[PDB]
């Protein structure tokens, strides 16, 4: 759901890792739909870390997760897996995909 | 109750068949009928004579599984412990959930839910059930024949009566989601008020008015509705015949409307009932002021 | 009504048309969605309050002791059970239920229960509002005259019965013959003198209620264009779900065409006027619907 | 009907046709969504948005907060993909009725056409479709009032010409899915997110060949690095039919080359058997912008390189289709 | 006037009397330089505290009016009678807008949430209340209490709210979910009145009771309940103990509340005084005799230096603090 | 309604409160504690031993 | 302040059978109080025009009413040759104290709250006791029935002004007549004294000089049905100025809460607002279809009522 | 003094079972749940 999956993101957050999410489309449709929320947050973190004008001796980028400020590495990233082909899967919404 | 009632022939033959249920043991009935057709009326009133209690459930936004699972313990309570005759009427509108169907297939088939009791309520019940039965003269002690006597008890006391609209696929549905609602119930089909019954409302109602035309001419081809009026009507049956014409063509109207694809209400007899009082107030009121 | 009445107006003239008509009563608004609906239903049923309730298809069971009426007279009272406790039912109380949704499906049972009173908008009703509108855009002076004429010839005939009422009362009231007292040949004369200054008043206000229908003449196909063009978007519906307009949607196109159009900027002719306002009626009905 | 043609003016009818009490509701067709075009208003007027994505619980908490603040502070609210919550739709649409909002409030509803929306919300709220838009030339109209001017006029004077390019090439593309054994195998997911992928590609690229110069040669521009990225990751990620991707490796070898910088290039060759497409001569994006609505009316499958009886079918059905709606309300 | 030191002192500015009945509450216009009192003669008098002037009377009320409370805007009055009903007024035009009935019994306090949407009443049905300001629906009910509930209070970001009852008991409610998140039962009587700590105060708790900085840097909310047993106790309601137990008060406690500053602690009980109490040391510093007879309720301005009392004398009186 | 109740010999300790006038004014005018069940006491009630 | 009332009004209360003789205002609660004719006291909410109560003790006209300072008793006077004394915390009669031979006129409680002042057409002015309810000590020397009576605001004085043309001064410590003022034209009817913030604002309007104290000295005032309102010194006896220009016999006079204008009615059916220290406001406002009777000014509040023989009572808003 | 005030509600059939019940509510009352009662009864309250 929303939470798990938010709390899964604060850990790949924090820890820097890499999240491979297999048969992502198992998850129910509003599901996939607040997920994305909280996925357009990280990319927005990850991308205001890429420009130049940032320095690591400033104030580390943070993204808000679960209603929490936590730190995004840069090394993280997400990466979804699916079968589109099942019937009954769900539909990812097109903000989402 | 203090709301009025118009006797016809359907009447008396629906409240003798609801008395021939009530007076069995495990009487269960199942009505079925447009609505506003007086079943649960009939069923409060034939209730009465018997001396069983009508109990009903309030139903509300709000109601959940839990509240129904607490008016079945209160029903069972009274009916199997204290000995009371109860007539628990209820109507498919009830019904917000399948596990009330559960309860109730249950309950109507072996007479008790096994597990609706538990814990501080089953310890509850088994010492209202040690009194009852000190009550009726019984020695029980452990729970397994007290449990038994209790269960003997609500066969015997507790009636259900399920009213219900004439829905085919929700009948065939039925059927099946709730097997003893077909077993261990006698299945009364009311229906919808006939020409017959509308006639005879129609006739009962509007006695009061005067509707008196000694120099009525009957018409040559006479729009028969009611298929026993007599063949030289009165003045009045021709006026009784053209009300049940109307609610006639309200059902012809619906079901032309419904035909094309609009949405429509269903016309039941308190259409008919108000209909008539319309006619008898209008009736004194012009006659009053013409005068 | 005999059974009470659940009132379907989506535009939610006949909720107001109802809190005025019981206004002097101390009618309450209240809901379904509310939670304190039963306090709210009780307080009513106590002191006999008439009743407006919203949120019908959120309908509440616990109403259906009080629309079947089931009391139980006994004592002098009238004992309504609403749900677990016994209420006095006070002669006075009167509840109406009430929807926004023309589409909403009820139950069988409440079907039974209510009678439906459905405001609809026909085509004569909208062919006046239109004509209405477009009178007060285009000739205001035209407008603000009719509207003091209706109100005079009301005025008038409620005065002209009333006066035919006294006359009447006055010669069935006599104790004896008409010249024995002298006040009621004067009270007559009075009358009689009243009802012939009324009619004369009525007269001159039928006159100039003549010029101002021959002067609104003109704009009477535009209300027609506009009647049409609104059933023709209601029935849009037909060939496609989503095209669900309402009449405020119609109706703000109206208003966009008479008052914020800028093909009016500095055209003073009535007649060219009226023709831009319909060329931009169908083109603004066209750009916003589609 | 001309207005229909062109790209939709958010800002006007947001600014003036919507009332605050009324929701904007953004019914688009699988494929499309409003949400970017909602943002991008947003950030256009400098108006504060919030957006917040239907269903979790806790995403309708927030969507109610947002909505109350919103309505007294004026700010601008975004509820995306309410279509999965239609019971709370009703009840959001209870909610709004009874409501006195601020003068710049906006109330944005994101939904695709789902039949299970209720039917009192879309009367309640104005209606927006999002859709494919008509023909090439709306295609490629949308495309450039879509990408800013100040992102097609950089350092190099050859951007814009490779931004036209791109965008007839996505809009052609995108029109061969109307006929769809035809134009391609199946219906592919050719959207906005494929166009700013490649725009973004072609502006990292050319900013990492062109150091800022004012000009470039024709020649020295990375084709071959464009061609293959969008062969492969942008448009062909997609792609999962051997043809079909044959097919795009035609259309990108025919369109991203040196020759399409010559005066004499052909878009499209024998559109109606004599006439054919020609490259436009511009150096800037007003040039390409003025021929692009210079364009006929008249278009035909032979734009894309299909067949001209390829929508013949199409059009019977579609005449049929529109008599049957004609009749269906008399 | 040190701006977060002064305390009221014992020459009194005015003493306000339009009141048939005794004063129930007072509070202070969040943004205007007027003064709202609620009285037992089911009236809402309004009082300017620069000059000590009577305005006008709100009324509309059948039953004496028990709690009176402003959003943070200041544009809208919600006050709660003795007949069952919730009022709410539009404070520029001075009309009742809408009253609210569904409480079965006394409705003793309201209170409107800091966002000003909601709004939140206790009732002697023993039952809290969740209204809409919009429609006036309630849609909330936080049930628990065993008694009459006397007050409720919403924390500063409106994430909690406090209650206080005749069952000798505090108990702090979630008001996204319902759940109770403590019951602060340590008072030997009924419990008057509540009071949340502002944030200007959290250093000073924190120091005074000696409660170690925690890692997260949010020492807990802070709460105050005083009681008949003639004492105010402090409370963390994070962790639900009672920091301090303020002993001194002669009779019932019947309102208390922070300085502005979060330097001191204001109270008024029915011993006839005003108490200003330095919880630095646990102690009180100063003591007022306010009115001749019960002192219901007192408010503190959060900018201007002025403390108010009504009582059961009929006496609104609003003190200068030098 | 006003009540008469004969056979006062055998008095029921229930009307206790209500012939004492145990009650309190306000939520409900006059309330009246018989029991457990919190009454509403009618004005016009008047019972005759 | 410069409250002056306007012509238009906010409630005409009317529950009154009889003419209204008297109205007054509570000194801290917002409550009128109105004496009438028909033997009853009724009780209005004069901020938004609400009928109270009636207190129905008297047997016959009620003619003068009168507060003490703390607002918690009132005294009233009739044609029943009684002092009722009301308790208003209850508004049950408490004390109804007898004597004072034929009709009483008029009616004061002096500020030290525990005694009672009353006039009555038995020529004589009688003095009470709150607490017990003997007449301790009566005053003689009016020859003639003595209209209205008016105490200072410390509890000493006493003006009681009747129809022989006189307006005695006297005195609570001696019972002497200190100062007797026979000077008008005809029948004088009503009397007023001067509030301590008009004191500086005579010496400016008149001219007068101070003694060797300082002191202007205490002020009276006594209007007449020879339509002449006339201000005297109660410390000299003199004249300070003569207001002339109304139409009727006058009946109720009073001054400004600010002590700057002159407030009255009379029987010309309208209320005059004059100046006096520069003659400048001559205000003339109808207030009533019959004559008008008496009249209060609101000491904080910015109101005035008026009762009058329409069985009326009438309350104007000061701007 | 903050206490509960209970008083037992006898009758014509208040037995000896009736009694127990009243005390074992009070005892739970007054033991389990820490409240303060003042358990008032009448002589006429002892039917046996
Ligand atoms: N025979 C009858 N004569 C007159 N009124 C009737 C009759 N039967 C039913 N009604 C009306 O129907 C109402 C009750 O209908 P009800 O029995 O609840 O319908 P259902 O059978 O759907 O439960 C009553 O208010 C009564 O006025």
């Amino acid at each position: 759901d929303f939470q798990a999956m938010g709390r899964i993101f604060v850990g790949l957050c924090q820890v820097g890792a890499w999240g491979c999410f297999d048969e992502f489309n198992r998850l129910e449709e509003r599901m996939l739909s607040a997920v994305s929320q909280q996925v357009q947050c990280i990319q927005e973190a990850l991308r205001e870390h890429s420009n130049p004008n940032y320095d690591k001796t400033s104030a580390p980028i943070t993204c808000e997760l679960l209603n929490k400020q936590v730190k995004v590495s840069p090394d993280m990233a997400i990466f979804i897996t699916m079968n589109p082909g099942y019937a009954g899967r769900s539909n990812l919404p097109d903000n989402l995909k | 109750l203090d709301v009025p009632l118009v006797l016809f022939n359907e009447v008396l033959d629906h409240v003798l068949r609801i008395d021939r249920i009530f007076r069995q043991p495990q009487g269960h009935l199942l009505l079925i009928g447009v609505s506003g057709a007086g079943k649960t009326t009939l069923s409060r009133f034939v209730a009465w004579m018997n001396g069983l209690s009508v109990y009903q459930i309030k139903v509300h936004r709000k109601y959940t599984g839990e509240d129904f699972d607490e008016d079945l313990r209160t029903v069972l309570r009274r009916s199997g412990c204290k000995n009371e005759k109860i007539a628990f009427i209820m109507d498919e509108s009830n019904v917000l959930d399948s596990g009330f169907l559960e309860r109730m297939n249950t309950l109507l088939a072996n007479g008790e839910v096994p597990g609706l009791f538990e814990g501080d309520e089953y310890a509850t019940l088994m010492t209202q059930c040690k009194e009852g039965a000190q009550k009726e003269g019984l020695m029980l002690d452990s729970h397994e024949e007290l449990y038994k006597w209790f269960t003997s008890q609500v066969i015997r006391n507790l009636h259900v009566v399920f009213t219900m609209n004439p829905s085919s696929e929700g009948l065939k549905d039925r059927a099946a989601t709730s097997p003893a609602l077909f077993n261990r119930c006698v299945l009364n089909w009311f229906g919808d008020w006939s020409t017959e019954a509308l006639y005879q409302v129609g006739k009962e109602f509007t006695s009061k008015m005067d509707l008196e035309k000694p120099n009525y001419i009957v018409p040559d081809y006479m729009p028969v509705v009611y298929d026993k009026l007599p063949q030289p009507p009165s003045h009045r049956e021709a006026i009784v015949n053209s009300c049940v014409f109307v609610h006639q063509t309200l059902h012809q109207a619906n079901a032309r409307l419904a035909k094309r694809g609009g949405r429509t209400m269903a016309i039941t007899p308190r259409h008919y009932l108000d209909f008539i009082n319309h006619y008898a107030n209008l009736f004194h009121e012009k006659r009053s002021e013409l005068e | 009504f005999n059974r009470y009445p659940l009132i379907i107006d989506p535009s939610g003239q006949a909720t107001e048309f109802i809190m005025n008509e019981y206004k002097d009563r101390k009618i309450t608004r209240t809901s379904f969605l509310d939670d304190a609906f039963r306090k709210n239903l009780e307080s009513a049923l106590r002191f006999g309050n008439p009743l407006l309730v919203q949120d019908v298809e959120s309908y509440d069971p616990v109403l259906n002791p009080v629309l079947n009426r089931e009391v139980r007279r006994t004592g002098g009272r009238v004992l309504i059970t609403l749900g677990d406790q016994d209420i006095d039912l006070s002669p006075s109380f009167v509840i109406f239920l009430s929807t926004r949704d023309p589409t909403v499906e009820f139950p069988p049972d409440l079907c039974s229960r209510v009678t439906f009173v459905n405001f609809t908008v026909t085509r004569s009703s909208l062919q006046s509002q239109c004509l209405n509108e477009v009178l007060k855009a285009e000739r205001p002076d035209v407008d603000e005259k009719r509207s003091d004429l209706l109100k005079l010839q009301g005025e008038f005939q409620l005065r002209l019965r009333q006066l035919e009422k006294s006359l009447l009362q006055a010669l069935n009231e006599v104790k004896g013959r008409i010249l024995d007292d002298d006040t009621i040949i004067t009270t007559l004369e009075n009358l009689k003198r009243e009802a012939a200054e009324v009619t004369r008043k009525v007269e001159e206000t039928d006159i100039v209620m003549q010029e101002v229908e021959t002067v609104s003449q003109q704009y009477l196909p535009l209300s027609t264009a506009c009647s049409s063009i609104y059933f023709t978007m209601e029935s849009l519906k037909q060939i496609h779900f989503l095209y669900q307009y309402s009449l405020q949607f119609f109706l703000d196109i109206y208003h966009n065409v008479l008052y914020e159009n800028p093909n009016l900027k500095g055209v003073t002719d009535h007649t060219q006027r009226l023709s831009i306002i319909t060329k931009d009626l169908f083109q603004v009905a066209f750009n916003r619907v589609a | 009907m001309s207005i229909m043609e062109q790209p939709l003016d958010l800002t006007h009818i947001v600014g003036t046709e919507v009332k605050p009490n009324t929701p904007v509701l953004m019914c688009s067709v699988p494929g499309y969504d409003a949400s970017g075009h909602v943002e991008d208003l947003a950030a256009e007027q400098n108006t504060q948005i919030t957006s917040i994505a239907i269903g979790s619980a806790e995403g309708f908490n927030q969507a109610d907060k947002a909505i109350n603040t919103a309505v007294k502070s004026g700010r601008w609210v975004m509820l995306k993909n309410v279509h999965l919550a239609p019971g709370w739709l009703m009840q959001l649409e209870k909610k709004l009725h009874s409501l006195q909002p601020h003068a710049c409030f906006r109330l944005f509803l994101t939904m695709e056409i789902n039949p299970k929306v209720p039917v009192n919300l879309l009367r309640a709220g104005r209606i927006f479709v999002f859709e494919p838009p008509p023909g090439v030339k709306a295609n490629m109209l949308r495309t450039f009032s879509s990408i800013p001017v100040s992102r097609i006029c950089k350092s190099p004077n050859e951007r814009a010409r490779l931004y036209f390019l791109l965008a007839w090439f996505h809009a052609i593309i995108q029109e061969r899915l109307r006929y769809a054994p035809l134009g391609w195998s199946k219906k592919y997911e050719f959207g906005e997110s494929d166009l700013r992928s490649a725009c973004d590609t072609v502006d990292t690229w050319l900013d990492d060949t062109a150091k800022g110069r004012q000009n470039i040669s024709p020649d020295k521009i990375p084709w071959s690095a464009l061609k293959t990225l969008m062969a492969q990751s942008i448009y062909g990620g997609r792609v999962d039919n051997e043809f079909d991707q044959r097919l795009l490796n035609t259309f990108l070898e025919r369109l991203f080359t040196t020759r399409s910088f010559d005066s004499e290039f052909k878009l499209a060759c024998k559109v109606d058997g004599h006439k054919d497409i020609q490259m436009p001569d511009g150096i800037r994006r007003e040039e390409f912008v003025q021929w692009v609505e210079l364009l006929p009316d008249t278009q035909t499958p032979s734009w894309l390189g299909l067949p001209n009886n390829a929508e013949r079918v199409l059009l019977t059905t579609q005449g049929v289709d529109m008599i049957s709606k004609m009749l269906k309300m008399q | 006037r040190d701006p977060k030191e002064w305390i009221p002192r014992p020459p009194e500015k005015y003493a306000l009397s339009g009141h048939r009945s005794p004063v129930t509450r007072v509070i202070f216009h969040p943004v205007f330089s007027v003064m709202v009192s609620a009285s037992e003669d089911a009236t809402i008098k309004v009082w300017d505290y620069e000059t000590g002037d009577f305005e006008r009377t709100l009324k509309g009320h059948t039953d004496s009016v028990q709690d009176i409370s402003f959003d943070h805007s200041g544009k809208l009055l919600a006050s709660c009678s003795a007949d069952m009903t919730i009022k709410l007024w539009d404070f520029q035009g001075f009309e009742c807008i809408r009253t609210m009935h569904g409480h079965d019994h006394n409705v003793s306090s309201v209170a409107i949430m800091p966002n000003g949407d909601h709004i939140v009443s206790a009732s002697r049905d023993k039952t809290i209340k969740m209204w809409e300001v919009q429609t006036g629906y309630c849609v909330k009910t936080f049930t628990g209490h065993r008694e009459w509930v006397r007050m409720v209070r919403p924390n500063q970001d409106g994430t909690l709210i406090a209650s206080c009852s005749n069952d000798q008991t505090v108990r702090v409610w979630v008001v996204a979910t319902k759940e109770c998140k403590a019951e602060l039962r340590e008072h030997e009587h009924v419990v008057e009145c509540i009071s949340w700590a502002p944030e200007s105060s959290y250093s000073s708790i924190s120091e005074a009771t000696g409660s170690e900085t925690k890692k997260s840097g949010k020492p807990g909310p802070f709460l105050l309940s005083g009681s008949r047993d003639k004492t105010i106790k402090m409370w963390d309601v994070s962790t639900g103990m009672c920091l301090m137990t303020l002993v001194g008060h002669d009779n019932w406690v019947r309102g208390v509340l922070f300085h502005s500053g979060g330097k001191f602690i204001l109270s008024c009980a029915d011993d006839k005084t005003l108490r200003v109490w330095d919880y630095k040391n646990k102690r009180c510093m100063k003591t007022l005799n306010a009115h001749e007879h019960f002192v219901t309720s007192l408010d503190f301005h959060k900018t201007a230096p002025y403390v108010v009392t009504g009582s059961v004398d009929q006496t609104v009186k609003v003190w200068e603090c030098r």
